[PDB]
């Protein structure tokens, strides 16, 4: 008798003062507010019924009536910033906190939902979050000798939410915030649930995402490891998150880049830069070129781990984000690397692909493939080898596009391929 | 990501 | 050098 009730009749219901009354009326809203055709929100917003809500909430004597509300202002946390706002503008925040520790399990994990929907609107409401003391109890429905006990559905709302608390920039989460989450995040990593993965592969790409301050956070807890083994899971959700952390970490220092090549993700890269996903490709090819720009010695280990003709096949045919990373992660290595390593590259065949990108109308990959063209001559030089690499250039096609290249519109473009051509093909 | 209950 | 990755 809850269905297709107006919004009107839950009003009058809500007002009526007669408690079960109001909970029929709370439950006929939440049943509104769970239709996937446009939900009434604002409606029920506008009615005022927000605050009517959230002191139900605190109704420990009529759990039902908590559950029911709990779950109308999850839904309608779940909306327009506007719409979450409305929600925390009502009180919500602590009112949801004391619901974590109900002794009734839906309930409380009604709670959780609602505050990662909170939480998730951005760094404001997350930081305002945790300043209410939601981490404590959070953690503390996590202090179990064996996750495998909790119900599958509950841990992946609250490893949901716990990576909501470690989501948004500017500002990034609180430091002791976020120290006081990693050790429930390391153990979640290891979880065997897909979703609780994929949520903490989340939660921790978010953490790297940073200075290296905050990579560094990430990477003493001794993770890379795992995420180098999540790297190589079937799942696609799983991946892109982790691929993403190993990532956000790579650009951080030499020695931090180090611990993802001591881990072994370099093997799975042949895979990562095939991947039918276009997104997994481009992620890929942009931590190789991270990984590119580090010591002459990883250098080597991308060498070694046979990863420069999949540089090469990048290079050749992939989207074009992609090949613009691949053109980068050239120019990388060129620039930091050996004369043994840069000739390597050559006999991997770098050249053709790299002159056929020169036709590309974006200037930026332009510059980049100049870039990595005046390096290679740079190493062909001190071998005495720059005629060999002048005429490899021209049989490709390639000076012919460098010489119109002296015509382009943007500056360093125009005057960096003269160059070429007045020193090397002149 | 903000998730609905439906 | 090292390009930390773009907001988009």
């Amino acid at each position: 008798g809850t269905v297709n009730w107006s919004v009107e009749d839950i009003v009058k219901g809500i007002n009526s003062n007669n408690l079960e009354s109001q909970l029929q009326a709370t439950q006929a809203a939440r049943k509104l507010l769970s239709r996937e055709k446009q939900p009434p929100i604002d409606n029920i917003i506008r009615a005022g019924l927000i605050p009517k809500f959230v002191s139900f909430l605190g109704k420990t004597d009529c759990s039902p009536i908590q559950f029911e509300s709990a779950w109308a202002l999850t839904n309608i946390a779940s909306g327009t910033s506007e719409q979450t706002k409305a929600v925390v503008d009502g009180g919500a925040i602590p009112a949801f906190i004391s619901l974590l520790a109900s002794p009734h399990a839906h309930i409380s994990e009604q709670a959780v939902w609602a505050l990662g929907n909170i939480a998730g609107d951005g760094s404001a409401f997350r930081d305002l979050v945790i300043k209410h003391g939601a981490i404590d109890p959070l953690l503390a429905l996590l202090a179990v000798p064996d996750l495998s006990t909790l119900a599958c559905g509950y841990l992946r709302n609250l490893t949901w939410t716990l990576s909501n608390l470690c989501r948004n920039k500017n500002p990034a989460p609180p430091l002791d915030a976020v120290e006081q989450i990693l050790p429930t995040l390391v153990r979640l990593l290891h979880h065997n649930d897909p979703e609780v993965l994929a949520d903490s592969c989340w939660a921790i790409s978010y953490l790297t995402d940073g200075p290296n301050e905050r990579i560094e956070m990430v990477v003493k807890k001794g993770v890379v490891p795992q995420l180098v083994k999540l790297l190589g899971a079937t799942e696609l959700p799983i991946v892109t998150p982790a691929l993403r952390a190993i990532g956000n970490i790579v650009t951080g220092t030499d020695e931090q880049t180090q611990k993802v090549i001591d881990a072994g993700a370099l093997a799975v890269f042949p895979s990562l830069l095939t991947n039918p996903k276009t997104n997994i490709q481009k992620e890929a090819t942009w931590t190789m070129s991270n990984i590119t720009a580090g010591r002459q010695d990883q250098i080597q280990q991308v060498v070694n781990h046979g990863l420069v003709p999949f540089l090469v096949g990048v290079l050749s045919k992939a989207d074009f984000k992609t090949q613009k990373e691949a053109a980068w992660a050239i120019t990388n290595y060129t620039s930091g690397g050996t004369v043994e390593q840069i000739v390597y590259l050559v006999h991997c065949g770098i050249i053709e692909p790299l002159m056929n990108l020169l036709s590309a109308k974006d200037t930026k990959i332009i510059q980049v493939i100049l870039d990595a063209i005046s390096n290679i001559f740079q190493a062909a030089e001190k071998l005495g080898e720059t005629e060999k690499l002048s005429i490899m250039i021209e049989e490709c096609g390639g000076l012919d596009k460098i010489e119109a290249l002296q015509r382009h519109e943007n500056e360093s473009v125009y005057k960096a391929s003269l160059n070429l051509i007045e020193k090397y093909f002149s | 990501e903000k998730r609905p209950r439906s």
